[PDB]
């Protein structure tokens, strides 16, 4: 499914991402916009042989197992194929573990390139939460 | 740091009856509240993660609800194997903190 | 399946460094985030800190920077170092993964001049 901006903001707030480990809600909505364009089915194969899956493009080399990526660690202990649901539960759970590493949200390249340093609060303004 | 307050400190109940334990946070923590059970001579055991998400291997009589600052652990038809300590713990902000715990014992 | 187990001295002197080891069996330590939690008398639990798979460490300010958490992949173990301990550090120490699914047995360490 493709979330509407405000729809994802409300869901993400419901899923506890508003001020999770120092990051305001806007960061997460913005990340989803540029990482998957709000699409829970988004999947992109990478140069290093890994693949990113879901609303938050979780990588198969470190976080989920897709069985075709060399040197995988599967930190979120879950098959990448399970992060493609219209239910964002699984992706949020894993994202929280991801952001809990020292790299913070910098792990999300699109967030780093398109959100960090911008007025992220703009992504939740004008929304009924 | 975030302060977690659990009430009551102790709760006596007779097997078969249902109960609910409270855990309130000094500030909003979304759904980032987890529940642990701890018996004597044993390590804590995760019962519920992220306020309401179930954990495989845990009796289904355990459930959790709440958001923001108020959370609840509910036990449907308390069994004797349930007597012991219950702790809530938040992971919303560093440092992670634990509530003072609620003791469940037979009445 | 995964199993954790703490090991180390159970009695230490004030002012010394208390060190504990958590041995992990069932999988590589590089595949998870690892933590240390301790229980004081009176059912008081304190989260000490954790180390991510990439080596990032997070320590509870309550410890006043006296803590160090490290790992040894070849030995599949991770450790806890707590410097200049006092009787206030007597507690039951447990290692567990970040998710809280796997816990050690917990080990009691008593800090005493004797």
């Amino acid at each position: 499914k493709v979330f509407g901006r405000c729809e994802l903001a409300a869901a993400m707030k419901r899923h506890g991402l508003d001020n999770y480990r120092g990051y305001s809600l806007g960061n997460w909505v913005c990340a989803a916009k540029f990482e998957s364009n709000f699409n829970t089915q988004a999947t992109n194969r990478n140069t290093d042989g890994s693949t990113d899956y879901g609303i938050l493009q979780i990588n198969s080399r470190w976080w989920c197992n897709d069985g075709r990526t060399p040197g995988s660690r599967n930190l979120c202990n879950i098959p990448c194929s399970a992060l493609l649901s219209s239910d964002i539960t699984a992706s949020v759970n894993c994202a929280k573990k991801i952001v809990s590493d020292g790299n913070g949200m910098n792990a999300w390249v699109a967030w780093r390139n398109r959100c960090k340093g911008t007025d992220v609060q703009a992504w939740i303004r004008g929304c009924r939460l | 740091d975030i302060v977690l307050t659990q009430s009551p400190a102790t709760l006596s109940v007779t097997p078969g009856n249902s109960v609910s334990l409270s855990c309130r946070a000094s500030q909003s923590i979304g759904n980032n509240l987890h529940w642990y059970q701890q018996k004597s001579h044993e390590s804590p055991r995760l019962l519920i993660k992220y306020a309401s998400q179930s954990i495989s291997g845990i009796p289904s009589r355990f459930s959790g609800s709440g958001s923001g600052t108020d959370f609840t652990l509910s036990i449907n038809s308390v069994e004797t194997e349930d007597f012991g300590m219950y702790f809530c713990q938040q992971s919303n902000s560093w440092p992670y903190t634990f509530g003072g715990g609620t003791k469940l014992e037979i009445k | 399946d995964v199993q954790l187990q703490e090991s180390g001295p159970s009695l230490v002197k004030p002012s010394q460094t208390l060190s504990l080891t958590c041995s992990v069996t069932g999988d590589s330590i590089t595949s998870d985030y690892w933590s240390w939690i301790r229980k004081f008398p009176g059912n008081r639990l304190e989260y000490m800190g954790y180390v991510s798979s990439f080596g990032s460490t997070f320590y509870n300010p309550s410890l006043k920077s006296r803590i160090s958490i490290t790992r040894d992949t070849s030995k599949n173990q991770y450790y806890l170092d707590l410097n200049s301990v006092t009787t206030e550090d007597t507690a039951t120490y447990y290692c567990a993964n970040w998710d809280g699914d796997y816990w050690g047995q917990g080990t009691l360490v008593t800090v005493s001049a004797a």
